[PDB]
């Protein structure tokens, strides 16, 4: 059984009338069967107290479980979409409150005596004002949540995009270490330098070109400046007047047009700008971790009061006025869904109908007609009693 | 046809008429309520301004 | 229908019927299919308007 992920000591939520007894061999009571005539390694046979609440039109009551299923579907989508990345960060391996103490108690120990909380809901709310109040919380924690990640995303983006410039190719990688006045000597104007790297082989073309190339050379300009072992670097100063001629010849001889000179104000910024990246994303991977963490606790406190909810008003939906109907929880062996699933509906098979006989039994979506999309607005079918899939 | 079931459905009728007449008596105790006050002083100034 | 009817109610209705004697043709097809007629009440006028 996996509702949560990284199922460990898992229980499951069962409703039932107080009086109701089980059929498989009569004259039993509830623990009895429950802590000792069912299989398993373990049973945390407990009861779930739950409060009362108020009762609506029957007319309606429909209408709100139809509503409070439908938040339910997105909320669970909205845990699932952050556990994922709560592993999708991947820095710790281990876990990451999977199964570590959620609000400073273990999972299993937490929910197995959890009690309702009277601090965001009082004894006479209207269902409506707990839904929305869930509903609007849950939404503004993950649109918070979801704006952070986008924003985190963004700048691993930007700085994955600064690294590849930092180094991935010797042409692109913008220079600050060769970059000098002694080598580009800002001045009053007579010359124009350029930067050239070409490929080891074709030194050919440019060493022999060393004052054929064209007129108005620089002596020790073409000279051996700088060698990175697959380029080489010079500083190939022409006048001021005559730039037309090797500004035409630089598009046939492969000379890297990146026009640089000695200007600290650019070559500052680069700098200054991946360590400002480097710095902002490990600020923001903490906070984001922190944030979390917080939200974390704060979603699955709401989804357990939405089945809560849900359970409860489902309960009056099965039977009458009187609200005294027993309700137990019982923890459950891992990797056991399929004897438990069967046991448990088998005790009380009365409770699934009277004259409603079918040989398929259970709750997993089937069709054998046009019909049957569990929907009770256009198409639904059995469900064998109250109850819900749950490990966590 | 669960026996407890469709019984519990005719007692919620009844159930549910009393609650709505019961909602119904308290919102008419609400809509008389103010209205001790608000006719038994704006009307009773029809007098002192003879008087004075 | 009157098992969709029972789970999508809430297993708390009246259903009674009785069956069409000397049953008659459809309008869809032009056939004599056998027939049947049923009687519902509920309180709840959602319930109706369902």
């Amino acid at each position: 059984m996996a509702t949560a992920l990284y199922t460990a000591n898992d229980f499951i939520l069962i409703s039932l009338p107080q009086n109701a007894q089980p059929v498989t061999a009569p004259g039993s009571k509830t623990d009895s069967w429950f802590n000792e005539t069912l299989i398993g390694g373990r049973a945390f046979v407990s009861d779930f107290k739950i409060p009362e609440f108020k009762i609506g039109s029957l007319d309606t009551l429909i209408v709100e479980s139809e509503e409070l299923s439908k938040v339910d579907n997105q909320i669970g989508a909205s845990i699932g979409k952050i556990i994922e990345i709560l592993q999708g960060l991947n820095e710790t391996s281990t876990n990451a409150y999977r199964t570590l103490p959620i609000n400073n108690m273990p999972v299993p120990e937490y929910l197995e005596n959890f009690q309702w909380q009277t601090r965001k809901f009082k004894l006479d709310k209207s269902i409506k004002d707990l839904i929305t109040l869930i509903s609007n919380e849950s939404s503004q924690l993950d649109a918070d949540v979801r704006a952070t990640y986008a924003n985190y995303n963004s700048a691993k983006t930007n700085l994955a995009a600064a690294e590849r410039k930092k180094t991935g190719d010797l042409s692109v990688r913008s220079l600050h270490d060769i970059v000098k006045p002694e080598d580009f000597v800002l001045n009053s104007e007579h010359l124009t330098t350029v930067l050239v790297a070409v490929p080891k082989s074709l030194k050919s073309d440019f060493e022999k070109s060393y004052e054929t190339l064209s007129k108005n050379v620089v002596p020790a300009s073409a000279s051996v400046i700088a060698e990175d072992a697959e380029y080489v670097l010079f500083n190939v100063h022409l006048f001021k007047k005559n730039v037309q001629e090797f500004t035409t010849a630089a598009r046939e001889k492969k000379f890297i047009p990146r026009e640089f000179n000695y200007s600290e104000e650019l070559i500052d910024q680069l700098k200054k700008e991946h360590d400002s990246a480097a710095s902002l994303e490990q600020s923001l991977r903490v906070q984001l971790v922190r944030l979390a963490k917080t939200a974390y606790v704060d979603v699955f406190i709401n989804w357990f009061h939405i089945k809560a909810l849900r359970v409860y008003v489902e309960s009056v939906l099965r039977y009458g006025l009187p609200p005294h109907f027993n309700i137990k929880i019982i923890a459950v062996p891992p990797k056991n869904l399929s004897k438990c699933k069967s046991e448990l509906i088998d005790a009380f098979g009365f409770l699934g109908g009277n004259a409603f006989m079918k040989d398929k039994k259970g709750k997993i979506n089937k069709q054998d007609t046009s019909l049957h999309q569990y929907a009770s607005l256009v198409d639904t079918e059995y469900e064998p009693f109250v109850m819900y899939i749950i490990n966590l | 046809l669960t026996p407890n079931q469709v019984n519990d459905e005719l007692n919620k009728m009844q159930a549910f008429i009393r609650k709505e007449a019961e909602e119904k008596a308290k919102e008419i105790q609400l809509k008389a309520d103010q209205e001790y006050e608000i006719e038994k002083t704006n009307i009773v100034r029809n007098e002192t301004n003879n008087i004075d | 229908l009157e098992q969709i009817l029972w789970r999508v109610l809430r297993g708390n209705l009246f259903f009674k019927t009785v069956e069409i004697e000397q049953p008659v043709y459809d309008v869809k097809t032009r056939e004599y299919k056998h027939k049947n007629a049923f009687i519902v009440f509920s309180h709840g006028d959602l319930i109706i308007k369902r």
